[PDB]
């Protein structure tokens, strides 16, 4: 919540963060910059709308903006908040504030919706839903498809970031993901069976790193797929993991993502999951701090 | 004189299943079991340690008996999400559908949460969930009608005591049921009162989130403390 560690803008004590600094804001925990603060000028207001008049509104919004755009501290909470939260409660205020008719919000209540959740100029986001002034209404399809669209985003741009560049990440490459902000008492066993109890390479793509990512964002209904079988002393093996998944996202895993879960915590199971244990390091996934 | 209410409501609570049915009871009846299943109610002086609806079609015309006491009890206790899954996680190609020795494997790790003329019905073959969902739809229907269908029916009028059966554990019938229906997904009925907070404030929720008739009876009692003892109600 101090997102000032990111913002390069300032206007008479307000702070405006470009698509860029978002971007440090999800990647990097700190970097070696002292962000050079400047005074908004009279062109990055006008470079906001240059921005998205020449990005694209698919995976690559957030990086073909680059540093044409802005970004107020609430809509960063509302951004952190689309990648933080699950995909199931934000259907809750657009028919709550679009009640005349179906659900569309007007550039007046964007605000709102806002304050809500997580709680002067006219930025990216602003321009991007409602149009340049504000004539265009945020139907509630369009809104789920910008919102899966960011997570994409985050996603491949972690895919490369964690691949080092290559095609295709390593089983170890997605370890080194699954575990990147699990800081907990077993920190340590964790990373013993990475590197004592892993078949090294083998892999994994773009796709099925996805297929991971989206399973970790429809994990609601995985806890009590999972909390059965915690209650009513019952293993989980893996086929129930494998099922387990399915049920909750209806899709299939590579097996490499299921070696390299297995392989992590199966805490001396003996091929049994430690899966109180998986959900905490998945959640841990979830809020990066 | 009350003693016996409170003592009653003990054992509705803290007491064996095995002894909520031997002082709620040799099956019961469907006037009976609701008396389990409603708090504060008393049974009569020559009741105590053995002193068309769904029913029907468990048994003979309201036989329940011991195991369809339990298993019945757990089918108004669970909600909808949490019986898909334990469905999808028995079955063999995992779309949901189960049969006798599935069903068998469903009812043991959904009944550990807490602390019989009728396979025949469901079933030999193998029952889905979109089917067995509209059984525990109809047990509760069926269940809930009876409840408000003796309190004072005189075809409801009843107001005062309307706000008891609000108030069970913690104009018409059709208004109360819609107020259950609306009541009962309420998670989304919590967070739209949230954001609205963060009294015809809600009866668009009811049309928007749950989808003025009884709107006045509660707001006279007390939001946002409402959901509480309501969601701690069932």
């Amino acid at each position: 919540q101090r997102f000032m560690q990111f913002s390069s803008l300032e206007h008479e004590g307000e702070y405006y963060m470009t698509p860029r600094d978002f971007l440090f804001s999800v990647m990097f925990e700190q970097m070696e910059r002292k962000t050079s603060v400047k005074k908004l000028t009279k062109k990055d207001i006008e470079d906001t709308l240059s921005g998205i008049q020449t990005a694209g509104c698919g995976s690559t919004f957030f990086r073909d903006l680059g540093d044409k755009g802005l970004i107020s501290y609430t809509e960063y909470l509302f951004l952190l908040t689309i990648l933080t939260k699950p995909h199931s409660g934000f259907h809750v205020a657009f028919k709550m504030l679009d009640t005349d008719g179906n659900e569309m919000i007007e550039k007046r209540e964007f605000f709102k919706l806002q304050k809500i959740i997580s709680k002067e100029i006219n930025t990216t986001l602003q321009m991007r839903f409602f149009g340049k002034r504000g004539q265009r209404k945020l139907h509630y399809k369009e809104f789920r498809r910008f919102m899966e669209n960011l997570q994409t985003e985050i996603q491949e741009m972690e895919f490369l970031q964690f691949s080092k560049g290559l095609s295709f990440m390593r089983k170890e490459d997605f370890a080194e993901w699954l575990l990147f902000f699990t800081n907990t008492e077993n920190k340590d066993i964790y990373w013993k069976n990475v590197r004592e109890k892993l078949s090294a390479g083998e892999s994994i793509s773009l796709d099925e790193f996805k297929s991971f990512c989206h399973f970790t964002t429809h994990l609601e209904d995985f806890a009590i797929a999972m909390q059965m079988f915690s209650l009513a002393h019952r293993p989980v093996r893996l086929a129930e993991f494998k099922r387990a998944v399915k049920v909750a996202t209806g899709q299939e895993l590579s097996n490499n993502i299921l070696d390299t879960v297995f392989k992590i915590f199966d805490l001396d199971g003996d091929e049994c999951l430690s899966h109180e244990e998986f959900l905490g390091v998945l959640k841990n996934r979830m809020h990066r701090g | 004189d009350r003693k016996v209410m409170e003592y009653e409501n003990r054992i509705r609570a803290y007491s064996t299943p095995d002894k909520i049915f031997r002082y709620f009871a040799v099956f019961m009846t469907p006037e009976d079991f609701v008396r389990s299943i409603t708090p504060n109610e008393k049974q009569p002086e020559h009741l105590g340690l053995d002193q068309g609806s769904i029913f029907y079609t468990l048994g003979e015309c309201g036989l329940i008996s011991f195991s369809d006491y339990i298993f019945l009890t757990t089918v108004l206790s669970t909600p909808q999400r949490n019986f898909e899954i334990a469905f999808k996680m028995f079955d063999l190609n995992g779309d949901g559908e189960v049969d006798m020795e599935e069903f068998e494997q469903v009812q043991s790790i959904i009944r550990s949460q807490t602390s019989s003329a009728l396979t025949t019905y469901f079933f030999k073959g193998k029952l889905t969930i979109k089917n067995f969902l509209e059984f525990q739809r109809k047990l509760q229907h069926d269940v809930l009608k009876l409840e408000f269908e003796r309190h004072d029916p005189v075809g409801r009028i009843t107001e005062r005591q309307f706000g008891g059966m609000l108030l069970a554990y913690s104009l018409t019938f059709q208004e109360v049921e819609n107020f259950f229906t609306f009541l009962k997904n309420i998670n989304d009925v919590d967070t739209a009162l949230s954001f609205y907070h963060m009294k015809v404030t809600m009866q668009q929720v009811a049309r928007t989130v749950a989808k003025d008739h009884v709107c006045d009876v509660v707001f006279a009692l007390f939001n946002k403390e409402f959901v509480s003892i309501m969601k701690q109600r069932l």
